[PDB]
């Protein structure tokens, strides 16, 4: 629930807030299913 | 490369047009064709203008603006080259008695804003406006 | 013992969206971080801080 | 039978394939809506800022002549063009009050549908 009360400055602020929150990253993650083994091994490799 | 002024009008655009018009290195033949065509142009549309002014206006009328490589802007040199090439090519394609007559007819049509070269330019404009999103 | 009350104290470890900040962002150590997370979740259950 | 007096809420529902912009009054009753598919962008270009701008302009023009003057923006879902839509409805007469990202996120709810290969 990112709120940017207020046009170019407001839009840049909203985009920056969304990027900081990382909603698109979690949306891309939730688009598909990942096995717990896959997640654990990705974390171990990273 | 260097371009000689035209002997009659002292222009480089005229020499470039003749260079586009020339076959097999016969520049005298190309010059004779161009001067003849201007003569029928001035004898037919005799219009509160000149003979070379009508030709320049025709080239400006049939020149295109943007070109889809996605649409993009066109350099002035490529714009002029494509305008001259289109005029000559459609003059060759169209029917008529002599090349001078065909070229004069096409120049007059381009000035009067209708013709095959104008149709090609309008089609290119439509194909350019079709892809405004990817630009 | 961090109390699940004092929500104003509790926001010291939360971000703008109300989530719990990582232990690496601040200086917390593991035991204190666990206690902070437990207190935050207890207060969320008690409707003292928002879930979102 | 609708009545939007002065202010309302704009809702943007975006995805990886399409964007839908729908303006409504304070009771969430839609008065106008538009989308890239309605604008006629049936291609991969449905998720383009240009398509979003076109849809937002059409919706704002359709809804402005009804008493709508001020609007609050809600955004759900990802996808390019949300900024373009916000800018277009801001510049098409309607005045924006705040930008709110209502994109729903789960606290580990149901199972997502597999993974493409």
């Amino acid at each position: 629930m990112i709120v940017v009360p207020v046009i170019e400055r407001a839009l840049k602020r909203f985009k920056r807030k969304f990027e900081k929150t990382g909603a698109v990253r979690e949306l891309r993650a939730r688009q598909a299913f990942e096995k717990p083994s896959v997640a654990k091994r990705k974390k171990m490799q990273k | 490369r260097q371009i000689l002024p035209d002997p009659v009008y002292g222009d480089v655009r005229v020499t470039k047009f003749v260079n586009h018009l020339m076959y097999d290195g016969k520049k005298n033949t190309a010059f004779s064709i161009f001067y003849g065509a201007l003569d029928i142009v001035k004898t037919k549309h005799s219009e509160e203008k000149s003979a070379l002014e009508i030709w320049k206006a025709a080239l400006d009328n049939i020149t295109p603006q943007v070109e889809v490589k996605v649409p993009t802007e066109i350099r002035p040199e490529r714009k002029e080259s494509i305008s001259m090439k289109n005029l000559i090519l459609y003059a060759r394609k169209r029917g008529g008695k002599t090349m001078a007559d065909k070229l004069a007819a096409e120049i007059v049509d381009a000035f009067n804003n209708q013709g095959a070269a104008f149709k090609r330019k309008e089609d290119m404009h439509r194909m350019a406006e079709a892809n405004r999103a990817f630009a | 013992y961090i109390d699940y009350k004092d929500p104003e104290f509790l926001k010291k470890f939360l971000n703008e969206q109300g989530k719990i900040l990582p232990r690496r962002i601040t200086g917390t150590s593991l035991k204190f971080q666990r206690r902070v997370a437990q207190a935050v979740k207890r207060a969320r259950h008690l409707a003292l801080l928002p879930y979102v | 039978v609708v009545r939007v007096e002065a202010v309302g809420q704009a809702h943007i529902h975006s995805s990886f394939n399409n964007i839908i912009i729908s303006l409504a009054n304070s009771e969430g009753q839609v008065i106008s809506w538009s989308s890239a598919g309605k604008m006629g962008f049936r291609s991969s270009k449905k998720n383009t800022p240009y398509a979003a701008q076109m849809a937002a302009q059409d919706c704002a023009k359709v809804a402005y002549d009804m008493g709508l003057r001020k609007v609050t923006v809600y955004v759900k879902g990802p996808g390019n063009g949300r900024e373009s839509a916000i800018r277009t409805i801001h510049g098409a007469g309607i005045e924006v009050m705040e930008i709110i990202d209502v994109t729903p996120m789960p606290h580990n709810g149901c199972r997502p549908p597999k993974k493409r290969r």
